[PDB]
Protein backbone atom coordinates (compact mmCIF):
# COMPACT_ATOMS: atom_id res chain seq x y z
CA UNK A 1 0.00 0.00 0.00
CA UNK A 2 2.83 2.43 0.75
CA UNK A 3 4.44 1.67 -2.61
CA UNK A 4 1.14 2.30 -4.40
CA UNK A 5 1.36 5.86 -3.03
CA UNK A 6 5.03 6.42 -3.87
CA UNK A 7 4.35 5.12 -7.38
CA UNK A 8 1.75 7.78 -8.20
CA UNK A 9 3.84 10.63 -6.78
CA UNK A 10 6.67 9.74 -9.17
CA UNK A 11 4.19 9.83 -12.06
CA UNK A 12 3.45 13.52 -11.44
CA UNK A 13 7.13 14.43 -11.30
CA UNK A 14 7.11 13.06 -14.84
CA UNK A 15 3.86 14.90 -15.59
CA UNK A 16 5.07 18.34 -14.48
CA UNK A 17 8.33 17.86 -16.37
CA UNK A 18 6.52 17.14 -19.63
CA UNK A 19 3.87 19.86 -19.22
CA UNK A 20 5.56 23.07 -18.05
CA UNK A 21 5.57 25.28 -21.13
CA UNK A 22 5.68 28.91 -22.27
CA UNK A 23 2.65 29.03 -24.53
CA UNK A 24 3.79 26.10 -26.65
CA UNK A 25 7.50 25.55 -25.84
CA UNK A 26 8.34 22.91 -23.23
CA UNK A 27 10.96 24.27 -20.82
CA UNK A 28 11.93 21.24 -18.69
CA UNK A 29 12.48 18.57 -21.36
CA UNK A 30 16.04 19.46 -22.37
CA UNK A 31 15.48 21.96 -25.17
CA UNK A 32 17.16 24.45 -22.83
CA UNK A 33 19.98 22.05 -21.94
CA UNK A 34 22.42 24.15 -23.99
CA UNK A 35 21.49 27.66 -22.90
CA UNK A 36 19.43 29.75 -25.30
CA UNK A 37 20.34 33.34 -26.10
CA UNK A 38 18.57 36.67 -25.55
CA UNK A 39 20.00 39.98 -26.80
CA UNK A 40 19.64 42.85 -24.33
CA UNK A 41 21.77 45.49 -26.07
CA UNK A 42 21.62 47.26 -29.41
CA UNK A 43 24.78 45.70 -30.88
CA UNK A 44 26.10 42.22 -31.56
CA UNK A 45 27.55 40.33 -28.60
CA UNK A 46 25.30 41.85 -25.91
CA UNK A 47 23.61 38.57 -25.05
CA UNK A 48 22.40 36.70 -21.98
CA UNK A 49 22.27 32.90 -21.78
CA UNK A 50 19.64 30.96 -19.83
CA UNK A 51 20.27 27.25 -19.23
CA UNK A 52 17.62 24.89 -17.83
CA UNK A 53 18.65 21.26 -17.45
CA UNK A 54 16.11 18.50 -17.96
CA UNK A 55 14.22 17.54 -14.80
CA UNK B 1 26.28 89.62 -68.57
CA UNK B 2 22.97 90.92 -67.20
CA UNK B 3 20.85 88.57 -69.30
CA UNK B 4 23.41 85.79 -68.96
CA UNK B 5 23.20 85.88 -65.17
CA UNK B 6 19.39 85.92 -65.21
CA UNK B 7 19.29 82.63 -67.12
CA UNK B 8 22.06 81.35 -64.87
CA UNK B 9 19.96 82.11 -61.79
CA UNK B 10 17.10 79.94 -63.06
CA UNK B 11 19.66 77.29 -64.00
CA UNK B 12 20.71 76.94 -60.35
CA UNK B 13 17.18 77.07 -58.93
CA UNK B 14 16.55 73.93 -61.01
CA UNK B 15 19.54 72.16 -59.44
CA UNK B 16 18.28 73.01 -55.95
CA UNK B 17 14.94 71.35 -56.67
CA UNK B 18 16.56 68.14 -57.94
CA UNK B 19 18.71 67.87 -54.81
CA UNK B 20 15.64 68.66 -52.70
CA UNK B 21 13.60 65.74 -54.07
CA UNK B 22 16.38 63.16 -53.79
CA UNK B 23 17.07 64.15 -50.19
CA UNK B 24 13.40 63.81 -49.28
CA UNK B 25 13.16 60.27 -50.62
CA UNK B 26 16.25 59.06 -48.76
CA UNK B 27 14.69 60.13 -45.46
CA UNK B 28 11.90 57.59 -45.85
CA UNK B 29 14.38 54.84 -46.71
CA UNK B 30 16.19 55.61 -43.45
CA UNK B 31 13.06 55.20 -41.32
CA UNK B 32 12.18 51.81 -42.81
CA UNK B 33 15.76 50.60 -42.34
CA UNK B 34 15.51 51.48 -38.65
CA UNK B 35 12.39 49.32 -38.33
CA UNK B 36 14.30 46.40 -39.87
CA UNK B 37 16.91 46.77 -37.11
CA UNK B 38 14.25 46.39 -34.42
CA UNK B 39 12.81 43.27 -36.06
CA UNK B 40 16.26 41.66 -36.20
CA UNK B 41 16.76 42.45 -32.52
CA UNK B 42 13.23 41.21 -31.78
CA UNK B 43 13.88 38.03 -33.78
CA UNK B 44 16.57 36.90 -31.33
CA UNK B 45 14.29 35.76 -28.48
CA UNK B 46 14.80 32.23 -27.21
CA UNK B 47 11.07 32.00 -26.50
CA UNK B 48 10.12 32.30 -30.17
CA UNK B 49 9.42 29.31 -32.41
CA UNK B 50 9.97 28.30 -36.02
CA UNK B 51 6.52 29.62 -36.97
CA UNK B 52 7.18 32.89 -35.12
CA UNK B 53 10.37 33.63 -37.05
CA UNK B 54 8.53 33.19 -40.35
Amino acid sequence: SIKAEMDQLATEIDSIGNSTAFGNTKLLTGTFSAGKVFQVGHQEGEDIKVTVKAS
Amino acid sequence: QVRGLEVGMRNANDAISIAQIAEGAMQEQTNMLQRMRDLTIQSENGANSTADLV
